[PDB]
């Protein structure tokens, strides 16, 4: 529960912080071992990992991944790859 | 053509250490037939190569000079003989 | 930016040389002008 | 790595060989100082090998510094080698094997590691002629 949690904030999803993409990671809300009080805790930190994993993604996605020839803002570019630079320091 | 897709990112230093390196024996072809009539070719990744002595074959770089290479290297060379 | 001309100066300043002194050889040796 | 080492070998055996057999004097006045030359760059090999086995005694060596170190022994004997096979081969003698030795020397006349050899070999086949 202690090293779990940091292993799934930190991109690294166990099976205790079920990751699914159509509902990112979320915690198991079935067993006996979470109550309504920390249940809202427990809600709130899943988000912040889900967001540290879909940055990841996006950088190491768009960052050093062509040859060079392709025209696109969304999926290319010298200015979306500088995002992703600048977002993995920030 | 690589190094400038790639000029700003954190493979810049890595592929300049790689040309760096690469364009080595090139231009020490270069320094033999220039200067002393004789001429270095490996593999034949040197395109210039040399009856009146004006019936020899030619077969980024700046093609300003590649030419002038061609006159440069066989005028140097005439001399040597 | 990346270039090779800065390596080109070092190389195309005796390129010249080589053939201004080669154009003046046939002149003055063998006589070009005379013929 | 010792496979890459025989060339020197093969360009060694077939040099001392015609050494020998073109010292003999039933043939023409240039070949016997010819071979009597090539003698002289095999005593530079000696001495040079031998220098060599002192570096050995004091564990100061390899097998890929001992390719390193034979390299420019190497491109002398191949020189000398192929020679040797193109001089026996036309059953050569007289003084067209002077013309031979003229033209080798010619040949380099800018590199200056290859050119004093040929140019040494003519020096020396030239003075009976």
């Amino acid at each position: 529960m202690i090293h779990e949690l940091l292993l799934a904030l930190s991109g690294y999803p166990g099976s205790i912080f079920t990751w699914n993409k159509r509902s990112g990671l979320q915690v198991s809300q079935d067993f006996p071992f979470l109550h309504p009080s920390e249940t809202s805790v427990l809600n709130r930190l899943c988000r912040l990992g889900t967001d540290y994993i879909r940055f990841t993604e996006f950088i190491e996605q768009y960052t050093g991944h062509v040859q060079q020839q392709q025209g696109q803002g969304g999926l290319h570019g010298i200015y979306l790859r500088a995002f992703c630079t600048g977002l993995d320091s920030v | 053509q690589e190094a400038l897709h790639n000029c700003s990112n954190e493979h810049y230093p890595v592929l300049l250490s790689l040309l760096k390196t690469s364009c080595e024996p090139y231009t020490r072809f270069i320094h033999d037939w220039v200067y002393s009539g004789v001429f270095r070719d490996a593999y034949g990744e040197f395109m210039i190569q040399v009856k009146l002595y004006w019936t020899h074959g030619y077969v980024v770089f700046l093609k300003h000079i590649a030419h002038d290479i061609y006159v440069c290297g066989k005028t140097i060379n005439l001399l040597k003989l | 930016v990346l270039m090779k001309r800065s390596i080109t100066a070092p190389l195309a300043a005796h390129i010249s040389l080589v053939n201004k002194a080669a154009v003046d050889y046939f002149f003055v040796e063998l006589h070009l002008e005379a013929h | 790595l010792v496979h890459r080492i025989l060339p020197v070998a093969a360009s060694y055996s077939a040099v001392t060989r015609f050494i020998e057999e073109k010292s003999s004097f039933e043939y023409g006045q240039v070949n016997h100082a010819l071979a009597a030359a090539m003698r002289t760059l095999v005593k530079e090999h000696l001495i040079l090998v031998s220098q060599l086995e002192q570096l050995h005694r004091q564990g100061l060596l390899s097998l890929q510094k001992l390719w390193f170190y034979i390299q420019p022994a190497m491109r002398t004997m191949d020189i000398l080698a192929s020679l040797a096979t193109s001089v026996d081969k036309g059953e050569c003698l007289g003084g067209s094997t002077l013309s031979l030795l003229h033209d080798r020397s010619f040949s380099y006349t800018g590199d200056s590691q290859a050119q004093e050899l040929c140019l040494y070999l003519t020096k020396a086949a030239s003075a009976p002629y």
